[PDB]
């Protein structure tokens, strides 16, 4: 693991486009990013994928899976927050 | 939320 | 991250390090409030792991880090370990994180926000930078 | 298991099913005593999951199954999530399993037992039988 | 997942032999089995690999990882119990 | 331990 914190800007892809690389392993509650020369790799899991919106960083994805090789030509797969926020909110609400 | 005190530089 | 670069220290304030009791980083997380952390369900966090906030360099001993205890682990029940779908778990802190210049929360999107293919975003972490 | 076959029911008595609250099987386990279960650390079990013993056919509703609650999760501290090495977690039951003709314990080896390459063993489970 | 319980007899391999298939991903606390026409697959994880010894089934391995495809020509990887039993025993002992 | 009441058949 590196000692200090790293970062990388990367592009979001469509699920349909992702699937050319990961087939049916791609689900609706997942979102793809990368294949642009950097990649999320072991140890990055659970970490964030954020986007800027109305000037505020927003959690769009959570680091999930990608190349067993961390290939920078294959996209990384991230849990899709938009599909998960409803559960997030109920959980906070009742606990 | 979402506005760091120390700005990221990318 | 491979092909990444060094972040400005403390510039991604919601970024937390999930560490085992041995102190070994195994997964990242994001504070969404002073009491809760979001992470990936497959990380398999337990009550024995620790949430570390405000960290930049894990080799440093001079950082005013925040080692927070985990009260309860809320594994999304839609999570599918077979397929890694719905990979999300919530971690409620037993002690509230102290927000500061270097420890603050990420924003969450509405269920219907649209985030276009082609948009350039940012991902961070301490994972391998070399495979 | 792919290329497997159907086991005689109740013939692998230590075999347990780890299920999420939704009742979905996500991982197997082995009783080593009436109070503890061994499983893989990466399964990411939590206190909210359930240990099911004495089960043969998961579709059946006529089986006298044993749904046991999980008191505490002991993730081996040598476990390395990055490399999946030391993949072992212990689950202590909050309620003791009732041993019977169909629910009993597997034997554990001494640290020094030798198990020769070429030996034919047995593995069981409810995982996919088709990929 | 199938509804009823499955099983399969399979051979243990040497770590050195395994490594021809999985390289350096193979560690001392792991033990390989399979590549014999059956394979452990998703859902089997955490389950047992047992051997008969002095007529008693003994937990030699725990289902860990293997082919992303569940290939029956590649060996499955199992956590090696022999290397783990010491911790198992201390854990029971103090809890 | 390790001796099932119902014998496995392989």
């Amino acid at each position: 693991t590196p000692d200090r914190l790293q970062q990388a800007s990367l592009p979001l892809l469509s699920n349909t486009n992702c699937k050319k690389y990961w087939g049916t392993k791609i689900k609706d509650a997942m979102i793809c990013a990368g294949a642009s020369g950097v990649s999320s790799c072991m140890g990055d899991s659970g970490g964030p994928l954020v986007c800027k919106k109305n000037g505020a960083w927003t959690l769009v994805g959570i680091v999930s899976w990608g190349s067993s090789t961390c290939s920078t030509s294959t996209p990384g797969v991230y849990a899709r927050v938009t599909a998960l926020v409803n559960w997030v909110q109920q959980t906070l609400a009742a606990n | 939320c979402g506005v760091p005190a120390i700005q990221p530089v990318l | 991250i491979v092909n990444g670069e060094e972040a400005v220290p403390g510039s991604w304030p919601w970024q937390v390090s999930l560490q085992d009791k041995t102190g070994f980083h195994f997964c990242g997380g994001s504070l969404i409030n002073e009491n809760w952390v979001v992470t990936a369900a497959h990380c398999g966090v337990t009550t024995s792991d620790v949430v570390v906030a405000g960290e930049f360099d894990q080799g440093s001993s001079s950082e005013k880090i925040q080692k927070l205890k985990i009260a309860k682990v809320f594994k999304n029940s839609k999570y599918n370990s077979l397929t890694i779908n719905n990979d999300i778990t919530l971690l409620k802190l037993s002690t509230a994180a102290s927000f500061s210049q270097t420890v603050s929360a990420v924003c969450l999107p509405s269920a219907s926000d649209d985030f276009a293919a082609g948009t350039t975003c940012v991902t961070t972490g301490w994972g391998l930078t070399r495979y």
